[PDB]
């Protein structure tokens, strides 16, 4: 008996001066089979915070319900909603609590900070988190990260104007990077759930990718 | 005859009502909340010249933004102040944020009434805590002052006096408190009311004053700074 | 497990079991401690010499650690339990922090234990008060007192046990920078303080001194007699 | 990872890289491998990222409770023993943490190395990580207790740079901290790319 | 005499005086009103200030999006029950991913509050609660008692001078079902007022309002948010 | 081991080989695998001897207390359920294949197969053991609804004989039992009594 | 169970306009041997929910008793509330994950089909706590032989009638009999609708063609 | 002082704590139960203290199993506690033996838990008496009543509460053995109305439940229509 | 590995320990001390797994120090050796065993000098001279060839030097400095470190 199974999934979060995009593929799988083609890996935690979880679907289901309860418990004792930074810290403690039987999940929390600016935090399967400007996680992370580093971080590029990222430019990047991942990753390519967090709430858009 | 958890015909719990009388025998402690911060003042009540006045600690720090004034059985408070300090550090480790003063007051007030002799626990408390606490701090809501009693009840107080002369300082407090009052005016008002209730002559060694201000951390006034305010008093 | 509440509040807010414990301390022998500049002195009244009793076995002054030592008034059996808990604590501290416990650290622990026995089911408060005296690493002479209630305060000089009020009144009027300048003057202050309560004089007075960076020294009966005569 | 620390006449110098790696994938080039327990005490992290960050943060929590209860800041030795005792409870279970506790106490500058294996050793110069071997050579050949502040800064930056050039799992920027009697100061965060141009 | 100090001693007339005593504690608390329409369940609480310089106390609490509670009696025991209720609701949404039926939660509280009334050394709970929740069975108002008995109420008032409120509610209960939220909230405010010391009025400082409905998660309106409801009486 | 049970209109017929084996050694050549859990409820045990003897002893104890408390003869389903409860609960620490067949006043003659793993299923006829595999096609080809106690006793004897001749772990004597409201009639077939089948010559 | 014993094969599911239909063979196999050939691996949890199970049959017999009591416990309260098809699916995911985390798994892949509030529910739960909802479900070898066919039809025509759903289930059952060596030609079809759950008796794919 | 604990017999052989506990049941409204040939009908006089109480509040007729129903008298909190015990005993019996628990076994097991609260000072005797009733094709209709002492007996018609004696006279004038549930429901309503004292007890809601061949061995609340016909017959009979 | 040596003389006990702490292929310390002062006349030289040596050695030290405080007198070298052996032997079949090889050395004013060898299995043996470590294989024969029961403390340091010079020539591990201490009626005395 093996307690874990790779269910596939690619997650991406990009932060902006006034926005945070959390995006995911919508295809759960097992071996060479597809469980469903409509399993978004993005989960709204608050009105300013969305988490994206990929890996063992069993653990992602448990962890997401554990966070929803931990958020309600905070609001009941502290009489306030947890900030994006508070959930990032609590998730590190939740993930480490299971260091000897870890959660096979890769999580990216994307939301707006207490100053109203985008904030992305990436987590390892055991708890180590980081405030990043953009992070890709999941099956096609190494296929999406090397390009955000160039197009968003302007890395390895000389004599180029470092313009700020608009939601328009950021959303085309998210769609384009996932379209390329659908081409070379067998675990990604049903549709793309894109959750954009702004002071006006969390809007969710779904594009389509390549069914195999 | 009656165990610790027996209700009176008036439904009040005798052990909780005798612990309140225990506070009425404590050194008067005054707390005032202003926009510019919260001031906590207490009467040291020294017994002999051979005692070291510094050893009498009635105002303690739970965290950089939270201080506490105690009155009643001081030894009972030690365990309550320890819970407040650990709960604040646990909140930091888990959420990387300062705990609100209401959340610290709620965490300590929960330990009260958790007593009994019916095998409630291996290390269960036997009786209520005979102490009243005045928590003063600055959260995201601003300068805040809460009062907790041996009944497990906590309240937000703009100005509160606990101890032996509470039934007199509170009257004086309700006659000199204005929402617009400054921290300096509050600090002077605390010492004036304390000097009146205090049996000994208020000096820079027979009183303890501390203040939590929006930017500055919990600060226990030293003899030099206390002497300055006591000069005007 | 017997889990009845021995220590409970009374109408008027009085824990009588704690007050009864202090009555036992008042029935105890008088213990006096004066904190000097380079010497901390602790002296106890040897009630009855007994004549046929080894004194090494009835000593009321003990050393919790190399830097700390304590005297007690009240029940000798309860004290032995508290002294052993504090001795074990000092060693556990050296193991988890790699430094000698501070005088107030051990005073805080002894008080916290004496307090939990006043709010724990199935236990009676300890009928003993202690005078923890030592020297902090900085070299500051330290004198603290613990009560059966778990309350502890630092003092320049104090007295516990029978005739504590009389002895403390004396120390209140005889303590000064003058009667503390000389180590011998500090020792004779404790001697005179006890002689106010001790009737025999010299024969019935144990005394101990812990100078800085030095172990506890138990003054021999002859040395005590020397000061008793000089103090006459 | 490359973390080095040395005690000199003007305090204790702590430097480290910024790279985190999952397999051969460079996950991060901006990880902070120096934790500030207090304004006078800082701990560096090598080995398991989650392991070190969790235990070093639990150390900071315990150290602050000490200040509140003892009304004094903890020593570098008492803090080193606390982490050593905390990890020995999990010896032979998988924790991989190489750490250096550095601060200024009443006994002067302090530098202790603690491993999850159980090693707790005080010292003047330590280097922990996979590039520790590369850093020791440059640090050892250029070290001197009587090193001037600027020279000590340059020695630390150069030793981490040479460790990042020979070590695949070492890279990013060099984060320099200087512990003095009035607390620690973050001196600089120089990218190994810019350092490569200057040192060449 | 010897039948009124333990909860495990029946009186010669088949009565546990200790439960009767604990039930007196609730009658010694600020009046709290609760009524339900066809779509909304409103909880009106008369907050009481310990002093002119003290916040009232907070008598209305959140248990879950569909449930809220008004308190009367010992606040510490109320917090202990509120936590049991909050966890039972969290457990239901974690296992069945569904809001816990309000009726089922009341059954659990009565089971937890009955155990302490039949065991030696244990005291009855000294808190009376008015629970307001919405479910697939519509709006629900329940009243829990220290005796462990609970009642499904169309409207209820627990606390001091609460009979004055129950008189108003019994007279106007017929029109509550078909009532708008503001008409319903004002009916409750009128009844809470009938429990006020003659020369006293319902200011925004002494009143709190909790509401839950088909499209409204339990909300506690306090301070200025009560001004909309108070304006119109 | 070959255990077999069949139901007829009025009761049930049970059968078993008599061979216990440690490797290829026959520790017991006359074992009784047909154990009585109650007056009209018997069990046919297969698998581990210690495991099957312990569970049958436990169920007889529990079933006995239940019958004296509920003043009524026990139901065959209750015995099967108690066997299922233990065999499922200790499925990882117990090798025990059991057939619980008996007569009850309410549901008549009932044959229940509680196989390895803890599963329980009512069956018209049940077979179990290492020799069960060699007689699956026979029982499927020779079983007919409406058989009698005499026909059912012959079916069990003929089937067990074929399995005992092909399974090395099966053999010895054929122990038969017929349970009905009247009582429990037990019979041992030995030597020429055991049904025989002619071998080939080529 | 660390070692499955008597097991069942594939269970099919498809949501139609007005409810859902589940299909399973009436066979329990002991490692290649068709040992028990008249067992139902389908269950009526309540009037709105049905459950089909693959894997260890004793583990399914344990779930039938625990879920059966859970429903009797609720229907004794007379509160007017009942477990919905989705609530039963949430409980089963929590149960399978709880057991997998204790390393004592219930070797069973269940298909939960339900109808409530004019909405059809079809949920999948594996032994590791992986669960999802989908228009069609096929456990075991039906994941490779039946789901492909069901997914093709449910792609062109997203909404199927009861007549269409049953036809496609009976067609997928025939292909499972031709290519699954642990299958059997006797099967039960359960249908949940506004009238409740109805289970059809021993049906046969006897409509098999053998042009060899 | 011989009457302060259930661990103490009086100098006469009596445990007065259990007698005091049953005084509480005699201070409650009456709950009558009548067994016929078709099954069992339970009826309770639920006095409504406050008009601000929804209909069905403080119900005294419970479903302890699919086939078993429980009528209660005395403290409702204690009664609700024993309904949980009865519900759990029935559940564990079905999980261990795999069938619906016989009412005699359910009665015996619940009566033993009640008797366990009459022997120690650490606990007080339950202040409630209840009637358990069921109907199966094999066992038929069964009515059992349990008292605060823990004594269980089967009856053809039982009455617990403040008017048990008067109710028993009325129940004893009935030929339940020959009557059917449909006819008994009206008689239960007639007796509850005749035993009710409006002058003292203000108003009450007649609560009616039954289990029988008509309910197919399932405890249920008498259909509103049948309950209303019964109440009309009851009031008309009182005339 | 690490090196421990003890030579018992007529009125003294000479002990030496290596001063190097190594991570893997790098010495992280060349001033390490592997000797612990249990009493004023008892020393415990401990080598072994990282974390196990100080956890066991500091434990034995605080318990021997508690004895002096609780009884006013100190444990004898033999009582201390036996207390250590019981604790090492009572954690052997436990889930938390200590991998530690030790050398207790002390001077009782009555029984005189004593050196006790203990292995990780907790076997206690009193020895005139003993060593722990892979270097013991190259030095125990030098001690056997030259040790005489009446050796002087001066000739004892010379033999200690012969053994450490052998380690410099034949041993494959760079053990450059050695901590050298002696115990007698006047207590524990630190001697100059024999460095190479
Ligand atoms: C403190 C560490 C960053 C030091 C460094 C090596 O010593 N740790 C690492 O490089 C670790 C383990 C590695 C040795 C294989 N590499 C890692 O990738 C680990 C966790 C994976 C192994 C699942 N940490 C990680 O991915 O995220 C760490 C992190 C922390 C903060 C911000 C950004 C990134
Ligand atoms: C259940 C009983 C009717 C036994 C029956 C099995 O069906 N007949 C059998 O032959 C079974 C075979 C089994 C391993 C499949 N025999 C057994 O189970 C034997 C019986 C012992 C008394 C020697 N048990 C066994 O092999 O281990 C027990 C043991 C212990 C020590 C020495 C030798 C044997």
């Amino acid at each position: 008996f093996s307690p874990y199974v790779f269910n596939g999934g690619t997650i991406l979060a990009i932060a902006g001066e006034d926005f945070a995009i959390v995006a995911s593929d919508t295809r759960l799988s097992e071996g060479f089979s597809i469980h469903t083609r409509d399993s978004p890996k993005c989960y709204k935690l608050t009105d300013k915070t969305v988490i994206g979880c990929s890996g063992f679907h069993g653990d992602c289901l448990t962890l997401t319900k554990i966070i929803e309860a931990r958020l309600k418990m905070y609001k009941h004792s502290n009489n306030k909603a947890m900030t994006t930074g508070a959930i990032a810290a609590m998730l590190s403690t939740i993930l480490y609590s299971r260091r000897f039987f870890p959660y096979y999940v890769y999580n990216i929390i994307g939301g707006l900070d207490e100053e109203g600016k985008g904030a992305v935090y990436s987590f390892d399967p055991v708890g180590s988190y980081q405030r990043d400007s953009f992070k890709a996680g999941g099956s096609a992370s190494a296929m999406l990260q090397p390009l955000l580093d160039n197009q968003v971080g302007f890395k390895n590029m000389q004599n180029v104007e470092h313009v700020p990222l608009s939601l328009d430019r950021a959303m085309r990047l998210v769609k384009d990077v996932f379209i390329s991942a659908a081409e070379r990753d067998v675990y990604t390519g049903d549709a793309l759930r894109i959750c954009i967090v702004t002071k006006e709430g969390i809007r969710e858009e779904t594009v389509s990718l390549r069914k195999d | 005859d009656r165990g610790v958890n027996t209700f009176s015909p008036e439904g009040r719990l005798f052990q909780v009502e005798y612990a309140i009388e225990a506070i009425k025998l404590g050194s008067t402690a005054i707390g005032i909340q202003t926009s510019e911060g919260v001031c906590l003042a207490v009467e040291k009540r020294i017994t002999s010249p051979l005692m070291e006045p510094s050893s009498i600690e009635k105002i303690v720090e739970i965290d950089a933004h939270i201080g506490c004034a105690m009155s009643g059985l001081i030894a009972d408070a030690k365990t309550l102040i320890d819970k407040a300090r650990v709960e604040t550090q646990n909140h930091w480790f888990t959420y990387n944020e300062t705990m609100t003063v209401e959340s610290v007051t709620q965490a300590v007030s929960n330990l009260a009434l958790q007593f009994g002799e019916e095998d409630a626990d291996p290390g269960a408390m036997s009786r209520p805590f005979g102490v009243a606490l005045l928590f003063g701090g600055v959260d995201e809501k601003g300068p805040q002052l809460f009062h907790m009693d041996p009944s497990g009840t906590f309240v937000q107080c703009d100005a509160r006096a606990i101890g032996s002369a509470s039934e007199g300082a509170q009257s004086s407090l309700q006659e000199v408190y204005h929402k617009s009052m400054t921290l300096k005016e509050a600090i002077k008002s605390s010492l004036i009311i304390l000097k009146q209730v205090m049996e000994e002559k208020l000096n820079a060694t027979n009183i303890e004053l501390a203040t939590v201000q929006p930017g500055q951390n919990f600060h226990m006034f030293t003899k030099e700074e206390l002497e300055e305010v006591i000069k005007d008093i | 497990s017997y889990d009845r509440a021995i220590t409970v509040f009374s109408p008027d807010g009085h824990l009588f079991q704690v007050e009864y414990a202090q009555e036992a301390v008042k029935k105890g022998s008088t213990a006096v401690g004066v904190r000097g500049r380079d010497i901390v002195v602790l002296g106890v009244e040897k009630k009855s010499v007994a004549k046929l009793q080894d004194e090494r076995t009835v000593r009321k002054i003990c050393a919790l650690d190399d830097n700390v030592c304590m005297a007690f008034a009240g029940l000798t059996a309860d004290a032995r339990i508290v002294i052993n808990r504090a001795r074990v604590e000092c060693q556990s501290h050296r193991l988890t922090v790699e430094d000698p416990v501070t005088v107030e650290y051990i005073t805080r622990y002894i008080a916290s234990l004496k307090q939990r026995y006043t709010q724990s089911n199935g236990r009676r408060p300890f009928g003993i008060s202690a005078l923890i005296v030592g020297f902090d690493f900085d070299g500051t002479p330290r004198l603290y007192q613990t009560d059966p209630s778990g309350t502890y305060h630092a003092w320049k000089a104090n007295a516990i046990g029978r005739g504590a009020k009389s002895v403390r009144e004396f120390l209140e009027k005889n303590y000064t920078d003058e009667a503390i300048e000389t180590d011998d003057l500090t020792i004779k202050l404790v001697i005179k303080a006890l002689l106010e309560v001790v009737q025999s004089g010299g024969k019935n007075i144990e005394l101990a001194v812990m100078r800085r960076d030095q172990s506890l020294k138990i003054l021999n009966p002859e040395e005590i007699e020397k000061y008793v005569a000089e103090i006459e | 990872t490359t973390t080095l620390a040395f005690k000199f006449r003007h305090g204790v110098i702590v430097a480290a890289d910024s790279r985190a790696t999952a397999g051969a994938y460079i996950a991060s080039q901006t990880v902070k491998k120096v934790i500030e327990i207090n304004p006078y005490l800082l701990g560096t992290m090598a080995g398991g990222a989650a392991d070190c960050s969790f235990w070093e943060r639990l150390l900071a929590r315990q150290c602050r409770i000490y200040e509140l209860r003892n009304k004094e800041r903890i020593s570098v030795a008492a803090a080193s023993k606390l982490l050593a005792n905390m990890v020995y409870q999990y010896k032979g279970m998988g924790l991989s943490m190489g750490t250096m506790i550095c601060g200024w106490d009443k006994r002067g500058p302090g530098l202790y190395y603690v491993d999850s294996e159980g090693n707790r050793i005080s010292g003047a110069t330590f280097s922990v990580g996979s590039g520790s071997v590369y850093a020791y050579g440059v640090m050892d050949r250029g070290y001197s207790y009587d090193l001037e502040v600027e020279q000590a800064y340059d020695l630390a930056r150069r030793a981490i740079y040479q460790a990042t050039y020979r070590d695949a799992y070492s890279g990013g920027a060099v984060n320099l901290y200087h512990v003095r009697e009035d607390g620690w100061i973050r001196v600089s965060s120089d990218n190994v790319a810019d350092l490569h141009e200057k040192y060449s | 005499n010897q039948y009124d100090n333990d909860v495990t001693v029946w009186s010669p007339q088949g009565r546990i005086h200790q439960i009767e005593y604990a039930m007196e504690a609730v009658k010694q608390g600020s009046a709290t009103v609760g009524l339900k329409s066809k779509t909304h369940a409103v909880l009106v609480a008369l907050k009481r200030a310990q002093s002119e310089l003290a916040a009232h106390q907070k008598k209305i609490l959140h248990v879950d999006n569909h449930i809220g509670i008004s308190i009367a009696g010992l606040t510490a025991d109320a917090r202990l029950l509120c936590n049991f209720m909050r966890q039972e609701c969290l457990d239901s949404r974690f296992v069945f991913d569904r809001p816990l039926p309000v009726s089922r939660l009341v059954s659990l509280i009565g089971s937890k509050t009955q155990i302490p009334t039949q065991r030696y050394g244990r005291r009855p709970y000294g808190v009376g609660l008015l629970i307001a929740g919405y479910d697939d069975m519509g709006p629900h108002i329940f009243q829990t008692c220290p005796s462990a008995n609970y009642f499904d109420c169309r409207a209820m008032s627990i606390g001091a001078r609460s009979q004055s409120a129950r008189t108003y509610l019994e007279r106007h209960m017929s029109e509550f079902m078909e009532c708008n939220l503001n008409e319903l909230v004002k009916h409750g405010l009128r009844a809470l007022r009938e429990t006020l010391p003659a020369e006293q009025d319902l200011t925004t400082k002494n009143v709190s309002i909790g509401i839950v409905g088909k499209d409204l998660e339990f909300t506690i309106y306090d301070d200025d948010d009560v001004s909309p409801f108070l304006e119109g009486l | 081991t070959t255990i077999m049970a069949v139901q007829f209109d009025g009761g049930v017929v049970l059968g078993a080989d008599s061979r216990t084996t440690t490797g290829s050694y026959i520790a017991n050549r006359v074992t009784d695998k047909l154990t009585p859990i109650h007056d009209r409820i018997f069990c046919c045990r297969s698998g581990s001897a210690a495991d099957t003897q312990a569970v049958a002893d436990a169920v007889t104890y529990q079933l006995g207390f239940h019958s004296i408390e509920l003043n009524e003869p026990p139901l065959v389903h209750t015995a099967a359920s108690l066997f299922k409860e233990m065999c499922y609960r200790y499925r990882e620490d117990l090798m025990a294949g059991i057939i619980i067949a008996g007569w009850d006043p309410q549901e008549g003659g009932q044959v229940y197969s509680v196989p390895m793993g803890g599963m329980m299923v009512r069956q018209s006829f049940a077979i179990g053991g290492s020799g069960s595999s060699y007689i699956y096609g026979y029982v499927d080809a020779t079983y007919r609804e409406g058989m009698t106690k005499e026909e059912c006793l012959q079916f069990t004897a003929n089937a067990l004989a074929l399995a005992m001749e092909r399974d090395g772990s099966s053999g010895g004597v054929i122990r038969l039992a017929a349970i009905a409201e009247s009582g429990v009639e037990r019979q041992v077939l030995l030597g020429d009594q055991i049904p025989k089948f002619a071998v080939a010559t080529l | 169970t660390q070692n499955p014993m008597v097991t069942g094969t594939s269970v099919l599911g498809v949501k139609f306009e007005g409810g859902v239909v589940i299909a399973a063979d009436m066979l329990g196999s002991y490692g290649s041997l068709a040992r028990f050939r008249n067992i139902s691996r389908i269950m009526r949890v309540n009037n709105s929910t049905m459950l089909g199970a693959s894997g260890d049959y004793a583990d399914f017999q344990y779930l039938k008793q625990v879920l059966g009591q859970m429903v009797i416990d609720e229907e004794l309260l007379g509160d007017g509330h009942s477990y919905s098809p989705r609530a039963i699916h949430s409980w089963l995911t929590r149960a399978m994950y709880s057991r997998r985390s204790k390393m004592n798994p219930l070797w069973n892949t269940m298909v939960i089909g339900g109808y409530a509030d004019g909405e059809s529910f079809l949920g999948y739960v594996d032994m590791l706590g992986v669960a999802y909802e989908a228009p069609s479900l096929a456990t075991g070898y039906g994941a490779y032989l039946a789901q492909p066919l069901l997914r093709e039809v449910l792609e062109k025509q997203p909404v199927l009638s009861q007549t269409e759903a049953r036809d496609l289930v009976e067609r997928c059952m025939r292909v499972l009999y031709y290519r699954d060596a642990r299958s059997y030609n006797r099967f039960q079809i359960a249908t949940v609708t506004e009238k409740g759950v109805e289970i059809e008796g021993p049906l046969s794919t006897e409509t098999n063609w053998d042009i060899a | 002082g011989y009457d302060l604990s259930a661990s103490t017999f009086s100098p006469d052989g009596r445990v007065f704590q259990v007698e005091y506990a049953m005084k509480a049941v005699e201070n409650s409204s009456t709950a009558i139960g009548i067994r016929c040939k078709d099954g069992v009908v339970f009826g309770v006089e639920k006095l409504v203290l406050s008009k601000l109480y929804e209909e069905g509040s403080n119900k005294r007729l419970f479903n302890v199993d699919r086939h078993v129903g429980m009528a209660v008298a005395g403290l409702l909190a204690d009664a609700r506690s024993l309904a949980d015990i009865a519900r759990e005993e029935a559940s564990n019996f079905r999980s261990n033996f795999g069938y619906n628990i016989p009412l005699k076994h359910l009665a015996d097991r619940v009566a033993m838990y009640v008797h366990a609260y009459t022997l120690y000072s650490a606990v007080r005797p339950f202040g409630c008496s209840f009637m358990l009733g069921s109907y199966s094709v094999n066992d038929g209709a069964q009515l059992y009543m349990i008292d605060p002492s823990g004594v269980s007996y089967g009856y053809w018609g039982c009455a617990i509460g403040k008017a048990r004696q008067a109710a028993k006279t009325e129940i004893e004038k009935l030929q339940m053995k020959e009557m059917t549930c449909r006819d008994i429901v009206k008689e239960v309503a007639k007796i509850i109305y005749i035993v009710h004292d409006e002058v003292k007890d203000k108003a009450f809601e007649l609560e009616l439940s039954w289990v029988g061949e008509l309910t197919n061995g399932r405890h249920e609340i008498v259909p509103k229509d049948i309950r209303e016909e019964a109440e009309k017959y009851a009031k008309e009979s009182l005339k | 590995m690490e090196y421990l040596i003890g030579i018992q003389g007529p009125d003294y006990v000479l002990v030496a320990s290596d001063r190097v702490a190594a991570s893997n292929i790098v010495q992280m310390k060349d001033d390490h001390d592997k000797m612990f002062k249990m009493s004023e006349k008892i020393l415990l030289l401990c080598v072994g797994e990282a974390g196990d040596t100080v956890q066991f050695a500091e434990y034995i030290q605080k318990n021997v120090q508690l004895y002096k405080m609780r009884n006013g007198y100190e444990l004898s070298p033999t009582a201390a050796a036996n207390f250590t052996r019981r604790n090492l032997a009572d954690c052997l079949r436990s889930r938390t065993p200590y991998h530690v090889n030790l050398l207790l050395a002390g001077y009782d004013e009555h029984e005189g000098p004593a050196l006790y060898y203990m292995d990780y299995l907790a076997a206690l043996a009193k020895a005139p001279f003993a060593a722990h470590g892979y270097g013991a294989f190259l030095t125990l024969s030098i001690l056997d060839r030259y040790y005489t029961p009446t050796i002087s403390r001066e000739r004892a340091v010379e033999l200690l030097r012969k053994c450490l010079e052998e380690l410099q020539k034949r041993f494959i591990l760079n053990l450059p400095t050695f901590s050298v201490r002696i115990i007698d009626k006047n207590g524990i005395h630190d001697l100059d470190n024999i460095s190479f």
